[PDB]
């Protein structure tokens, strides 16, 4: 059953969200490789565990840029949660630590790169390709709303593509666990729900919201709501307007319209049957939701993979150092970290 | 096409969180 899976699920979660998981692991453990991303406080490098020579990705955020954009309760909520999870689709914290200067978050290593990437460049996914990274996010969405989490941050940027072409969600610098409503401000333009963007409490609704976006980005190739400026978008985002390629299934259609569906009351996810609204869609009727758990379904995308710290799927940034001053910085503000 | 519109666009590239 899904719901004994998820019972189970929440009592592994809830020891570990009540006592996590703290300095696991010493920056001169790793060999730092390559960086493989940037955020405005922080980074991602591929690096080998010396002790294993194992691949990782280690995301480092500099606890000074953390505070001057107001990210510290974010930014523990990232890491409480992220060692605390277990599902095929999200990436393992395997350690955390911190030093004077910065905060570690080491997890598992996608060499596929991000989806956006392959998006980008090849234009638009069919809709086939496009139901089976979906699929990944609705049993992913799943898992977390059922631990009361609320995601948040759904984008092609940040749905990473492992060696046998699954998705990995990994960045959760705006996850939330909370019963409530909700009124942060946060996300991407592109991809905010109405009630964000009018400054209402949301709750997860959001998230469902955001998988239409991405749905839609994933099949046409350019998202639902797009401008130059951020004010522009928001203002096509809340005029409840969206217009589908010729080529869009008459299914796809329907989904979308049920996702990207400004009415609280009516939008999928966010009814009286949950998720089966959108498990039980005709578009996903070719969809063996246990088999895309299991990982049995065959990737309709496989990447090119050369070596284990093979980077060929990423883009090249400029190296900078890793910086540990003598002097610790924000010592109160991250000390559960 | 709106795929012409969206590619010479400015948010082709990778789009930044907001955090207020
Ligand atoms: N896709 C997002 C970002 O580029 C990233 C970079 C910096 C920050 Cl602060 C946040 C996110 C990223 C890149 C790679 C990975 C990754 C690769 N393997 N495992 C995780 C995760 C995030």
């Amino acid at each position: 059953s899904v719901k004994e899976f998820l019972a189970k699920a929440k009592e592994d979660f809830l020891k570990k969200w009540e006592n996590p998981a703290q300095n696991t692991a010493h920056l001169d453990q790793f060999e730092r490789i390559k960086t493989l991303g940037t955020g405005s406080f922080g980074r991602v490098m591929l690096v080998k565990h010396m002790e294993t020579g194992n691949h990782y990705a280690m995301k480092i955020l500099d606890k000074q840029k953390v505070v001057k954009l107001k990210q510290i309760e974010h930014t523990l909520n990232e890491k409480r949660i992220l060692q605390a999870v277990n599902f095929p689709f999200l990436t393992k914290l395997e350690f955390s630590f911190k030093d004077n200067s910065n905060l570690y978050m080491v997890m598992e290593y996608a060499p596929g790169g991000e989806m956006f990437s392959h998006l980008r460049r090849i234009g638009r996914f069919s809709e086939p390709h496009a139901r089976f990274y979906a699929a990944q996010i609705v049993l992913t969405f799943e898992y977390l709303h059922s631990l009361d989490l609320i995601y948040r941050d759904l984008k092609p940027e940040n749905l990473m593509i492992d060696q046998q072409g699954y998705i990995k969600v990994t960045d959760f610098g705006f996850a939330k666990r909370v019963k409530g409503r909700t009124w942060t401000l946060c996300g991407t333009p592109e991809y905010l729900a109405p009630e964000i963007i009018l400054s209402k409490g949301y709750n997860k609704a959001v998230d469902w919201w955001a998988l239409g976006v991405l749905i839609y980005e994933m099949a046409a190739g350019y998202p639902p709501f797009f401008a130059d400026q951020p004010i522009q978008i928001y203002e096509k985002i809340v005029s409840g307007k969206v217009r589908f390629p010729s080529h869009f299934s008459s299914d796809l259609k329907d989904l979308l319209r049920n996702l990207l569906q400004v009415d609280l009351t009516k939008r999928f996810g966010n009814l009286k049957n949950g998720v089966n609204d959108i498990k039980n869609h005709k578009w996903f009727a070719t969809t063996d939701w246990i088999a895309i758990y299991q990982r049995k379904v065959e990737a309709p995308f496989i990447p090119k993979f050369k070596g284990p710290g093979d980077t060929s799927n990423f883009d090249d940034y400029e190296e900078e150092e890793i910086r540990v001053s003598i002097n610790e910085k924000c010592g109160k503000e991250f000390s559960e970290f | 096409t709106t795929y012409a519109d969206f590619i010479a666009s400015g948010r082709t590239g990778r789009r930044n969180a907001i955090h207020d």
